[PDB]
């Protein structure tokens, strides 16, 4: 970036020394700081949690935010409608008229994150198969399976609502979190 | 003896430009730290529970 | 020195049903350790020395 | 005692203990973590003889002959009385109702 | 109402009134401050029969 790399400038950045240094300690720190981010935030689970193959939960639909497997990506609607809504920018790949990435000759490359997107994604579908088959349990401990009725009712008490309230308006509840779930992709 | 001088001007330039560009990239990189302490604490307290 | 693809975790397929409960029959009291730091070390520079 | 989840550790959280460190502090977070797991046929409600059966505080489980109440952290079979159990509604209207 | 302990003033949280300030924002923190405690002999069960 300071010299271009054909001539003998760079004999002269040994007059200030350790600055370059500092920079590629400082760059390094940065992007260890952001893969330890990204393992803070989806490495939550230990396990890799699926859902079983026969998808009802008493009249929920989780279509649209579990992963569909007729796509290679292995993502949701949902998923796959977020990637497709980002103009991504990043050089993190081998692959070498002109775009934005041509900086990379002026020494300046994009380093690829250590996650990559189907891992995040496994993550994220190991997480979703915990809080639908187990409630909360498989976050404090080893997942205790229970059905997904009877999860919403214990997180009816949470809030105050006893859980004759599901109970006797599981099929309302259910149409209004489809209903609420289908609305996400078109907002 | 004058294009020492001359690229010593330039030399400096450029390093000013990087230590602006990394001071940037610290203080955008503590931002994102901030933001995504506060998704790992969302994951735990809505999702976990 | 190996190279691999990371492990994401264990593999585990909970045995969801309609009319299934699982309850724990005992418990384990756990501690963990959390080091977190507080304060770092109080540094004073003289401008001419 | 915190009721968020994995703030003070990873479990049920019950105390902490801070220790002194050189420029920081170490908390030992003691927390709850359920153990020895076993499957049992659950059931939202009960119906008695026309009335619907809701459990106060617990939920009912089977051992594939009896139906009982027990709290929902830990295993402990009571029998299904009036005291374990509110009334609401009738039968007709709770999907899986024995 | 906030169970989290301190986080809304010292003692149990009942209200919080948020006061407009230049440049800020003063909460007055409505807590529940016990006193006047009695000593008692206490027991963890009761045998009866």
């Amino acid at each position: 970036y300071i010299c271009g790399d054909s001539t003998e400038c760079s004999n002269l950045l040994l007059q200030y020394g350790s600055f370059c240094t500092q920079l590629k300690r400082a760059l390094t720190g940065i992007a260890v700081e952001q893969d330890k981010n990204t393992q803070e935030v989806f490495a939550q689970v230990k396990q890799i949690y699926k859902t079983p193959p026969i998808k009802y939960f008493g009249g929920f639909n989780f279509s649209q935010i579990l992963p569909d497997p007729s796509k290679p990506s292995k993502r949701s609607p949902i998923e796959d409608l977020l990637f497709n809504k980002v103009t991504l920018a990043d050089a993190g790949f081998i692959k070498q008229r002109d775009l934005i990435c041509a900086q990379k000759f002026k020494g300046l490359t994009v380093l690829p994150p250590l996650l990559t997107d189907e891992m995040i994604a496994q993550y994220t579908s190991a997480l979703l198969a915990g809080t639908i088959t187990s409630g909360w349990t498989f976050g404090a401990g080893p997942a205790l399976q229970i059905p997904f009725p009877m999860q919403m009712a214990y997180r009816f008490n949470g809030i105050g609502v006893t859980q004759n309230v599901l109970y006797e308006n599981q099929k309302l509840i259910a149409n209004q979190f489809n209903s609420a779930i289908g609305k996400i992709q078109d907002s | 003896p004058e294009a020492e001088v001359q690229i010593d001007r330039l030399i400096t330039g450029r390093l000013q430009s990087l230590q602006t560009y990394v001071t940037q990239q610290l203080i955008r990189a503590a931002e994102i730290r901030a933001s995504a302490n506060l998704a790992a604490t969302k994951m735990s307290e809505c999702v976990l529970g | 020195i190996i190279a691999y693809t990371m492990s994401l975790g264990a593999e585990n397929s909970v045995a969801y049903s309609n009319n299934s409960i699982a309850i724990p029959t005992n418990f384990t009291i756990s501690v963990t350790t959390e080091i977190l730091p507080v304060s770092m070390t109080k540094t004073s520079v003289d401008c001419t020395m | 005692q915190s009721k968020r989840v994995d703030f003070c550790g990873k479990g049920y959280h019950l105390m902490s203990f801070p220790q002194s460190a050189p420029h920081g502090v170490v908390f030992l977070h003691v927390t709850y973590v359920p153990a020895q797991e076993k499957n049992f046929t659950t059931a939202p409600a009960i119906c008695h003889d026309g009335k619907a059966h809701f459990p106060r505080e617990g939920v009912f489980v089977s051992n594939g002959t009896h139906w009982f109440v027990t709290q929902r952290n830990f295993y402990e079979p009571q029998i299904i009385t009036t005291d374990n159990t509110f009334v609401s509604g009738n039968c007709d209207v709770v999907i899986g109702i024995v």
